[PDB]
């Protein structure tokens, strides 16, 4: 939105640039810091944790009633059986929409995400447009916003995330897909429909 | 503390910028700014509540507007002047360093393995905030309770939408600790933690859609009875 006090782009990505090395110089003198630390928390969360992670969790559910109980008494404990756990998903509680209940996921405070099954957040997941909204008129702003229309006499859930309790939203399985595979089924579940404000792909 | 990053419910902030792709960093500086978290964590800079109290205390108008990892860098400053690890005038000299001389190698180091070791083990083994206290929860799902009217200017989960509002317990999920005294370098004081569920219309008023609910996290002192 337009800000008249507001520096250019290029000038604000020139001083964030300058400010964080000068920073980054004086970690690594006092030892705390390497490069090569850096570059393995890039590597971590650029291509070995997103939110394919995720997906086989929820196709597994689909697909296994017996894990889907588990899945919902205990998400931690259910993921650590597929291998898939760690730092910011130390508490999962998975929820589960159905016919009568929408859940979608929001950390109107402080940014909270499922790292462990999504990866790290997309940027307007933290920003403060989503946040301030769907708290408010979750309905209207999934309609508006992502072109997912809940009819009015169906309830939406919104989960604040305030704690470190995670929140992570089991989506319904889409019509049509009788007999897919797990493969084929993990196709259809995206970040947006583990978060809430989409349902998982139709077709 | 009332700082505007408290946005829920908020108006005014405009429409969701959300482009149809975006990579996971948008900048090299934001992978470094988002790889010191582990570095000054281990070196005692502050933990996850201190940590988000640093981002809390920033200017209003650049948290509103800046990037990210921005907030990132403002609290890892934040805590190291606090701790006496970061000398201000010194990071000023390398930042005009590094605005002129921006190709400039960074400071001969050795890639220390057990760093990366941490790394490794925090990512997959998680840092639990989960704790065992004596005591067993005082709430239990299905109680109707009143969520607390004190403002603290420190660091707390206090959301100004949910002050004052009555909800029904949802679930009791154990004992964690504590933001309003982590935050605030007062330690852990593990409480029992519970899911609320508040009504819109509590919320909200008659603006309130009357088929949802908000679920929001309340440690035991933020909530009393009203009805079992």
């Amino acid at each position: 939105t337009e800000n008249i006090l507001r520096k250019s782009d290029e000038e604000i990505q020139k001083e964030i640039t300058a400010r964080v090395k000068a920073l980054e110089s004086m970690l690594i003198e006092q030892g705390i810091l390497t490069t090569s630390m850096i570059d393995r928390m890039a590597e971590i969360y650029e291509n070995e944790v997103g939110p394919h992670l995720g997906a086989k969790v929820v196709v597994k559910a689909w697909t296994d009633p017996e894990f889907k109980k588990r899945l919902l008494a205990d998400g931690t404990e259910a993921c650590k059986e597929l291998g898939i756990g760690g730092l910011q998903g130390e508490d999962m509680m998975w929820v589960e929409n159905t016919d009568e209940v929408h859940h979608v996921v929001v950390c109107t405070l402080c940014s909270c995400y499922p790292w462990p099954v999504l990866g790290l957040p997309p940027n307007w997941f933290k920003e403060p447009q989503y946040r301030s909204r769907v708290v408010r008129e979750p309905r209207q702003l999934l309609k508006e916003e992502f072109g997912f229309e809940v009819p009015p006499s169906k309830e939406i859930k919104v989960w604040d995330s305030s704690s470190e309790m995670r929140f992570v939203v089991l989506p319904q399985r889409p019509a049509g897909t009788d007999g897919w595979s797990e493969e084929e089924l993990a196709t259809l579940v995206t970040r947006e429909s583990m978060i809430g404000v989409e349902p998982a792909k139709a077709v | 503390m009332n700082g505007v990053y408290d946005v829920g419910g908020t108006d005014g902030l405009g429409p969701i910028n959300r482009p149809a792709d975006e990579p996971v960093f948008r900048a090299e500086w934001e992978k470094v700014a988002f790889a010191m978290f582990p570095a000054t964590f281990r070196a005692g800079f502050m933990g996850l509540d201190e940590f988000r109290f640093g981002i809390e205390q920033m200017n209003p108008a650049e948290y509103l507007e800046s990037p990210y990892y921005w907030h990132w860098i403002r609290t890892y400053i934040h805590h190291g002047v606090r701790t006496g690890k970061i000398d201000l005038e010194e990071l000023e000299r390398r930042t005009q360093y590094y605005r002129e001389n921006p190709d400039a190698p960074l400071p001969e180091h050795e890639q220390k393995p057990e760093l990366i070791e941490f790394v490794n083990q925090a990512v997959y083994g998680g840092l639990p905030a989960s704790r065992e206290v004596d005591r067993p929860p005082k709430f239990k799902e299905g109680d109707v309770v009143r969520f607390s009217t004190a403002s603290p200017k420190g660091h707390a989960k206090r959301a100004r939408y949910v002050r004052g509002k009555t909800g029904t317990v949802v679930k009791h999920h154990g004992a964690y600790i504590y933001p309003d005294t982590a935050g605030n370098g007062l330690g852990e004081c593990p409480e029992h933690l519970y899911t609320v569920r508040f009504t819109a219309q509590e919320l909200w008023g008659p603006e309130g859609d009357p088929n949802s609910s908000v679920y929001y996290d309340c440690w035991e002192p933020y909530i009393e009875l009203v009805d079992t």
